[PDB]
């Protein structure tokens, strides 16, 4: 079985990041739709050890600012390698996406909401890529 | 007491006199749209129910002896044929020709009947 | 002839998996059509050793969660090593695509159906490559 | 001029495989078709050495069981490597293209029809290259 | 004992009526859409039916000594024709003109046929 | 932790570029838009240490002198490297992308505007990478 990868590095540097859990819950008392007023529930964390890493190319999509005809709009990503493990949406429940703060181009700080996530159940270390992409600036994503 | 058809009875009985006319006349066999199979052996049909129309104005209102109200309402539904081997436009124009039959309707579109 | 290759791998660690063969039948009585109402028969069985590997790229369709005009749904797949044949559907028949069971992002277990076999039929070992596609998320695939 | 290449390799087992050629005839008396009622002439024969393999991507087009309308239907197709001449058709005559019998993903057996064919003639060495793509079930090819 | 000619006599007979009537008045060689085959030499035409439009309600109706029913609808086929070296275009008008001249479709469209 | 990358390199030719931030103000009394007359301040600067190089394909996109209805027009591109921190455009703010001054292929000299960024957060050294687009002849940007 493996076992130098069943340990952490002791080369490259590794920082941690914080995250947050999300729910959804329905507040309206008489509308009679499942969505009502939707609200989300947050829980902290923090991953144990992280490496971020930004889009390889230059393709139109991957650009930070984008020209729209009504202005010019933020965009950022990133890959991630991890040892926490951290989980997308299931259907048929209240369970949203992980997400997680990291800097922008901006110069600020953000929300990252994690769109896919890699593992190796046949190998047994515990070792994770994902991917990213920023929330719109101004909301808190969906 | 005073029962009736309901819409679910009478579109489910639609598709099935449809199934019946085909085999019956072409002599191929007949597969529906609402589960799929691994594609069957030899020639035959597929039928599929593409579209249906309503028709906005009640018709008909029926009193139940306490009171309640059944409304009927016309409407149209457009059945869609696929015949994909052997002679395929020879079969389907043997269903067309099939309508114009009248013994051969009465098994299956009987006066009365509500399609 | 090979040799190495035709004995198990001592080095890179190997597991075990489940699955289950598939069939069809008819159940109406009186519809004139093939469909009837379909059930399937299943009976369970087990590959002798595999490796379970993840897609490598980031494609829109890769991706594990997708927004929908519905809501978020949900999507996953597997590249597997096998020394077990599995078979695909073959039509004019009565057999479906086999199956087999394994972990998903969202921390459950759900039914895999293999879609592509790969097979040497020149060289002799008993190696095999498969590709699988989660079953969609309620329901028992086709 | 070419030595080693010249001569059957000594490490990679290579193995036989069965073939048929192919013509066609005109049966109608009277239908003024060059078409009339098509009838195949076959002749077998087989190859003295061939090497089998799969197809190496998992583009949608190169999967085993496809989802159509009517249903799963079914794929198939190989590569070869072999010291055989196999020709294809030629315009303006009754010769079709020719077709070899090999193990499929169903576990059956099927005849495979050539596509294309390599050939290096300022070499000399006779080895040649084939594509190959399984006959669609239930028929006999085209 | 009162026999008929159905529909799949009539329908795979104008097929053929078709193709000697383009081979005796262009010259070229013909073939049908049924079934492939390598390229031929040489000028030649393509026949297909690519359309079949039908007629709703039946027109006649013939009733057997013992009562059986045979109903008769008119249709409509279309053909499409394809002409691949030398003049097409002077080798198809010519099949337009051919169906203007008496005697040549008296061979192949005698008065009473079924198309 | 990077060592040898946190110090600037002995070996490879090195320059210095000047820059320029960009704001907007709105200058119309009267007119009820965010837009008004629109104005542009500057304040100048200049990065620390540089690299130009230019895009390496020759994609009908990225040729300098490009044929349309009109006339001859004029495009311009860059990969950079350096080690000072430069900003793309935040939205619901007032400050816009930053712009630097390069040669260009006709010989004179030029603004190009920033659009993107990358940053690697977790390895700590201060290294960046840019890609810039010549502002159209005429104008200055946007």
């Amino acid at each position: 079985a493996y076992s130098l990868l069943s340990s952490r590095n002791r080369l490259i540097p590794r920082v941690e990041v914080q995250c947050r859990k999300r729910e959804w819950v329905k507040t309206d008392p008489d509308s009679p739709f499942l969505n009502g007023g939707r609200e989300v529930l947050y829980t902290p964390f923090t991953a144990v050890e992280c490496t971020v890493q930004p889009m390889r190319g230059k393709a139109i999509r991957d650009q930070n600012n984008q020209l729209m005809i009504g202005g010019e709009e933020d965009y950022d990503s990133y890959t991630v390698y991890s040892e926490t493990l951290l989980f997308r949406a299931r259907e048929g429940t209240e369970h949203l996406s992980d997400q997680m703060l990291l800097p922008d181009s901006g110069g600020g700080q953000t929300w990252f909401t994690v769109m896919k996530a890699d593992m190796y159940p046949s190998s047994g270390v515990p070792r994770y890529r994902y991917y990213l992409i920023a929330v719109p600036v101004g909301t808190e994503g969906g | 007491p005073l029962d009736f058809t309901n819409s679910d009875v009478v579109m489910g009985a639609l598709t099935k006199a449809v199934g019946r006319l085909c085999l019956d006349v072409t002599g191929y066999d007949v597969v529906e749209a609402d589960e799929t199979i691994p594609k069957p052996e030899g020639p035959y049909i597929l039928v599929d129910l593409s579209l249906l129309t309503p028709l906005d104005w009640a018709t008909n209102e029926v009193v139940d002896e306490d009171g309640v109200v059944h409304t009927a309402h016309n409407y149209t539904a457009s059945y869609t044929l696929t015949a994909y081997r052997g002679k395929p436009h020879w079969a389907l124009s043997r269903v067309h020709q099939a309508f114009g039959l009248p013994f051969l309707r009465e098994k299956y579109f009987p006066t009365g009947s509500p399609y």
